[PDB]
């Protein structure tokens, strides 16, 4: 057995400089002779420019490193189903090693133009407010960003085990946080049962910076596995910015020049290469999708920001989350007039297209209208009106923490607010109402969901009128 | 015959040394064709445009492709020439890259066809046009407003969400079916999806017929981003120079020109710029912007779509790209906020062909009185906000009434919004626009909702959909 | 030989260079130890820990003392082993330095004592305890709308003279006197007036019988301050681990760590961050706070002060810190300076433990209906600020009434400030302060006045007092 070999010159902070290493490959997987393993970034004239990934605590100089003659790759297979991995793919759970007999490179080209199709297939997300007024499609990158606790990982969890009947695979990558934050995320998941269907990817804190920079292409690495066999994907990054940071990091160690904040000049290209690997395949191409799901974490509100300009130049949608909207009891705190998505309406079945095709709208203008006319005395009673369908649209859109509801009932409840059934009721009971008229369609109203369920259009308006006049006449206002 | 071996790799930027007097000139394209000796490595075909001379024979390039793979040694070939790309009525109907090769799956271009180099020198000051020619795109506050010109470069400005891509788009359906010339659509750094969707619409409609295409999106390296755009820009100057025709050039994104450039200087080895960008800022892009201008043996109308980093109009490169525009067309996100679409912004918005001996006395008198009306009503809202609608005088509570009316008016329903609104679209002549700005000036319609103007058309859909609400 | 000899001396950073295949492994611990040889030199006795390798046999260092007196070519000795300080029974009731070294005057420490390296990886994945269990702290704010965990980190953010330290001294009165288990205390950076009166406090006290104490204060120079925390954690660790006990760890100021590694940074050779902060900022703080957690074996609950400087939130290490906390309280300059003393901020203070099957659904109700209200009095603030309170509604006025109420009843007397202000503290069960919030939100007392609310414990002291003074 014989190998290119080199020496280490310098080690610290993560960072090795060997020399030697001729015929190194830009991009190459290395070893040292303590079994860690390193990446070849900068090929230098005379040295190169490796970074450890794993413990450099017991590397030193004058030891010798290794070529493998691999490119950077990943473990992939249906063995990843139920597991939590390094972003190696080593198993840290604890129950045993992982049965993976292919893998994939880390960077690969994105789909091109003739491989993708338009997204034409709704995500089920089971939250009213995101399938009514930001639909999501197979195939699509939706951004959820916001300032800390407001709910981003909450609304990611609500997705993933949404997906519980619908065939589609689950990533879950979490990028800096705890580790006893990651485990209480898999409790839940499997208490809520999608840790069958779901493939979860961690790198602490304390894990090099290294680690946390390849997470999310690892995470992407193994979806696109499923992708180009057929089958749907969602893959989530619960944080880039944190990989931004890991990254600036990086090259910071590296030497690299700063730019704006200390960040490198292809901080922008780092995620547009990540982003644009998810897509829509065409039939020719298998007709797989992997959709994603970006997490940007502001400061004080602040969008104006180097790292979520970037991302929202990027995704095709964004969702908002305000701590104001939060507190204020809206929960979720979804930014209607700030939300949007390029892709809403192919994305929707066609019974909630045509319950909600201006409900976006509706509330960007409503919210306007509530500024206005504060001060004034709301005279006119257009006015008044309107500010009266607002505020029963803004009290129907909220709704609690792991309690999904179907798009059948979802559409139902949408087009008895719009047709004017509420213009009679309250805004303190609306939500109660709600609550009712799911039971009263579970006891009486069987035909007109198994309808919505199996045609994706609405049925006759005459019978949902005389469910919702006879659900009426039941109900009583407190 | 001369070679030269790899001796420095760093990400994108690739070291090449060369013997002595045989040192390839600047913008010239370099090969990579190794084949792999054994399973440690792997196959590689990549080009390198050479960017700086180094000394010691030694050439700096930015390569086009991805660098992973590479290893120092490997031998370059010189082509003796900076990237050619095909050109004539062989790019018709054809999907191409930054390297000129198709992608569209219908075959390859044979190799006796004419190719041009990407790089070369502006037109002079004597062959410049200079006639001034309305433009009519059917969208009430251009034609209003801003008028387009004739062979004129246009650009749209907007932050992230407001409406660009959905404004080329609309254009797009509105001129390129009926211009009768040659059309070209540049992708530059931008969505793939978009792409595809934008060549699906085309082939659906059949301009694809009579326009070329070329993509260099987010995923490629800063090569092709910026190199795409002259890939484009030639591909457009073939048909102005040779055959005469008008030429519709249609550009993505022009921001990610100036975006890639910088992404590299650093790596190139100059000192930072004022806010990060490269030292090169100005000088790059006007000698890219300069060539794309109508001369005595064709002309060319380009309609560019021009990013604004964190809505900040200060930033320098949209700054640095005003000067280069005849019309401007300025998208802000407060109206797209309040629901008005395109949300142009009335002010802003300004064009060398409003004047009166260009469009006419009563539509620029109208233009002015709607800017002024606007004008005035946006210093009222900071005392209504806080003091209230009460305590302003009768003249001023006219003003509001009327103004927000204008503006609302403004709003417009496009073709290709059907996928976000429901109700078709609509086309409004310039002269329909101007009298019914006229009528709601003068004050014929102050009885109606204000709702009753939102994506509307012409005045005769308002006051239809008044009827709606029981007005 | 195992010999190296001083080369460079910059401040708190010295270069050894050892013989060729002899270098020491980082993070291990060297020695020089000097006698002078003339009356132009100094006695030495100093300890090194290294840090990088910079190649050709020389290794970079970080001192923990100062290096004042230091001539090149000075002998050093590696130990082999990382700092190691003693650990088990033997440190209960003592104080000590970064090194391990007992500096409470009770004698040394037998060299045959069992003794723990300083550095050491973080737990793993399956060995964590992910159980949430509420731990009663006695203080209103914080009982009601952020819950303590047990077993859980605990971070308390505020500027210069805001509270910190008397909130912890205040949590330390009402919890470490009855926890049962070990109590760790590790200042890290501050004034060692307070340590020398807390170690008194205790003493007197006589919780001092099963607690341990560290001290980096900030006279010491920035390699004691980044080590002083990691000493007292494996004191903390041993417990945990070896006898699985119940730990409460107090750090006086995290923020004096990142301080220190941000000064010595700069010296070793790296380029700056965005702020001047150290380029490895996010992972020398994660693999010092992911050692802080509750295992299998036992659990570590830890109370941490951090300092947020220039009151900017936004500052890197504030902001990097909250991801490793599961309740934060945030203490605000304007709160202080309105005398509501806790100066907990009563939105930006977030807690894990508030959801309805861990608190009570009348507990949930009940902060989030003072969240609502507060958040509206906040929104209104504006308004008020310029023309007052006479152009509200009903309902504002309503608002801000109830609010104004809240906020002075989340105040409350500290045990600890009875020294600053002569009125004895209060502890108030949780089942009081929502019975109380409950009572406020419901109306009950909309006509007493809003200084009755003031600095008192349980609802019926309002009535008492504001009976004392005019009603
Ligand atoms: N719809 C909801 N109703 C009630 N509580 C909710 C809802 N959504 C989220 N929460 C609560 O809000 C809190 C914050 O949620 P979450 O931790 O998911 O937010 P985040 O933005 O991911 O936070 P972090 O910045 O800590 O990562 C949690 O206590 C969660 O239970
Ligand atoms: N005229 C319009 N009618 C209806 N909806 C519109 C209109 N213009 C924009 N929108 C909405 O706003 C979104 C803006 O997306 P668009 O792709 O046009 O943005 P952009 O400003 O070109 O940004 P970028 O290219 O940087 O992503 C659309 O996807 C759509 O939801
Ligand atoms: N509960 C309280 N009651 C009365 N006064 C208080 C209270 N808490 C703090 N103070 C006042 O605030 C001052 C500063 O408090 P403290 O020493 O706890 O601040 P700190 O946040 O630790 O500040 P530093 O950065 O200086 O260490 C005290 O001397 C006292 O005057
Ligand atoms: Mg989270
Ligand atoms: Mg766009
Ligand atoms: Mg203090």
């Amino acid at each position: 057995q014989v190998s290119d070999v080199g020496t280490v010159i310098q080690v610290g902070d993560g960072i090795a400089r060997a020399h030697g290493l001729d015929n190194v490959m830009s991009g190459e997987l290395v070893e040292f002779a303590n079994g860690v393993m390193g990446m070849a970034l900068n090929l230098e004239e005379n040295n190169v420019g490796i970074v450890i990934l794993g413990p450099y605590t017991g590397i030193k100089e004058g030891d010798e490193v290794r070529r493998t003659g691999r490119i950077m790759e990943v473990p992939v297979g249906e063995a990843l189903i139920g597991r939590v991995v390094n972003p190696l793919g080593q198993p840290v759970d604890g129950l045993g090693p992982v049965e993976t007999t292919e893998t994939r490179p880390i960077e690969s080209p994105a789909p091109g133009v003739m491989d993708r199709r338009s997204v034409h297939e709704p995500l089920q997300t089971g939250i009213k407010a995101i399938d009514a007024l930001v639909p999501i499609g197979r195939g699509q990158r939706e951004l959820i960003i916001g300032d800390r606790q407001t709910g981003k990982t909450s609304v990611a969890i609500d997705t993933i085990i949404n997906q519980k009947d619908q065939n589609m695979i689950s990533i879950y990558v979490a990028i800096g946080q705890k580790e006893s934050t990651v485990r209480t995320v898999v409790e839940t998941l499997r208490k809520h049962g999608a840790l069958d269907y779901t493939i979860v990817v961690t790198a602490s804190a304390s894990q090099p910076a290294p680690l946390l920079f390849l997470a999310p292409y690892a995470g992407v690495a193994m979806g696109e596995y499923f992708m180009y066999k057929g089958k749907h994907v969602l893959v989530v990054y619960d944080d880039l910015s944190k990989q931004a940071a890991a990254y600036r990091e990086l090259s910071l160690l590296l030497r690299r020049p700063p730019g704006r904040e200390a960040y490198p000049g292809d901080i922008f290209y780092l995620h547009s290469r990540l982003l644009e690997r998810a897509a829509k395949l065409s039939d020719a191409k298998g007709g797989g999708s992997l959709t994603a799901l970006p997490f940007v974490e502001t400061q004080a509100g602040d969008i104006s920001a180097y790292i979520p300009t970037n991302v929202i130049s990027i995704t095709d949608g964004q969702i908002f989350l305000q701590s104001d909207l939060f507190f204020s009891g809206v929960r979720p705190a979804i930014n209607a007039g700030l939300s949007v998505s390029r892709v809403g309406g192919a994305a929707q079945i066609k019974a909630m297209k045509k319950v909600a095709g201006t409900l976006r709208l509706d509330l960007a203008a409503y919210r306007e209208l509530e500024a206005f006319a504060q001060f004034g005395s709301d005279l006119d009673k257009a006015t008044q009106a309107k500010l009266a369908r607002g505020a029963r649209t803004v009290e129907v859109l909220k709704q609690d923490l792991h309690q999904p509801i179907p798009v059948e009932k979802q559409v139902l409840i949408i087009y008895a607010l719009t047709r004017g059934f509420l213009d009679d009721i309250p805004v303190e009971d609306v939500r109660r109402f709600e609550k009712e008229f799911y039971l009263f369609l579970d006891q009486n109203g069987q035909h007109l969901l198994e309808h919505i369920r199996t045609t994706k259009d609405l049925p006759n308006e005459d019978d949902l009128n005389k469910a919702i006049e006879a659900f009426k006449k039941t109900f009583v206002v407190s | 015959m001369t070679r030269g071996r790899v001796i420095q790799v760093m990400g994108p930027v690739v070291d090449v040394k060369f013997e002595n007097g045989h040192l390839p000139a600047i913008y010239n394209a370099l090969k990579i064709q190794h084949k792999a000796r054994n399973e440690n490595e792997v196959d590689i075909d990549l080009t390198l445009e050479v960017a700086l001379h180094l000394g010691d024979d030694t050439v700096r390039t930015i390569a086009m492709a991805s660098t992973d793979g590479l290893i120092r040694g490997m031998e370059v070939i010189d082509t003796g020439a900076p990237i050619s790309v095909p050109v004539g009525e062989v790019t018709l109907g054809r999907v191409f890259n930054v390297l000129g090769e198709p992608i569209d799956l219908e075959g390859d271009i044979p190799a006796d066809a004419r190719r041009d180099p990407i790089h070369r020198p502006a037109p002079k000051f004597e062959e410049l046009a200079t006639e001034v020619e309305i433009l009519e795109t059917g969208i009430k506050v251009v034609d209003l407003l801003a008028p387009y010109i004739k062979g004129g470069k246009i650009g749209l400005f907007g932050g992230a969400g407001v409406g660009k891509t959905v404004l080329i788009q609309e254009l797009i359906h509105n001129i390129a079916q009926e211009h009768g010339g040659i059309s070209v659509f540049a992708g530059v750094g931008e969505r793939t999806r978009e792409g595809n969707d934008l060549y699906h619409e085309m082939k659906d409609s059949g301009v694809i017929s009579k326009t070329a295409m070329v993509f260099g999106q987010m995923n490629e390296p800063p090569g092709a981003r910026m190199r795409v755009a002259l890939t484009g820009l030639t591909m457009a100057e073939y048909f102005r120079d040779e055959q005469g025709q008008d030429v519709l050039l249609f550009i993505d994104n022009i921001f990610r020109f100036t975006q890639a450039g910088s992404e590299v200087s650093a790596l190139l080895g100059r000192m930072p710029s004022a806010v990060g960008y490269q030292p090169t800022l100005a000088t790059e892009m006007g000698q890219l912007q300069e060539r794309i201008t109508s001369t005595a043996k064709g002309s060319i109308t380009s309609i560019q779509a021009i990013y604004v980093p964190a809505d900040d109009y200060t930033d320098p490169a949209p700054a640095t790209t005003f000067s280069h525009l005849d019309a401007t067309t300025n998208l802000e996100r407060k109206l797209a906020e309040m629901g008005i679409y395109p949300a142009v912004d009335p002010l802003a918005s300004t064009s060398r062909a409003l004047a009166p001996e260009i469009v006419g006395e009563e539509h620029y008198q109208v233009a002015r009185k709607v800017q002024q009306t606007l004008q005035r009503y946006k210093e009222l809202q900071d005392i209504i906000a806080i003091l209230g609608m009460d305590e302003l005088s009768d003249e001023d509570k006219l003003v509001v009434h009327r103004a927000r009316r204008i503006q609302f008016f403004l709003s417009q329903n496009f073709h290709v919004a059907e996928q976000f609104t429901g109700q078709p679209g609509s086309y409004v002549p310039v002269k329909e626009t101007v009298r019914g700005f006229k009528e709601i000036l003068e004050g014929k319609y102050d009885h109606l909702p204000e709702d009753a103007f939102r994506l509307v058309g012409r005045i005769e859909e308002v006051v239809e959909k008044a009827k709606a609400m029981g007005v």
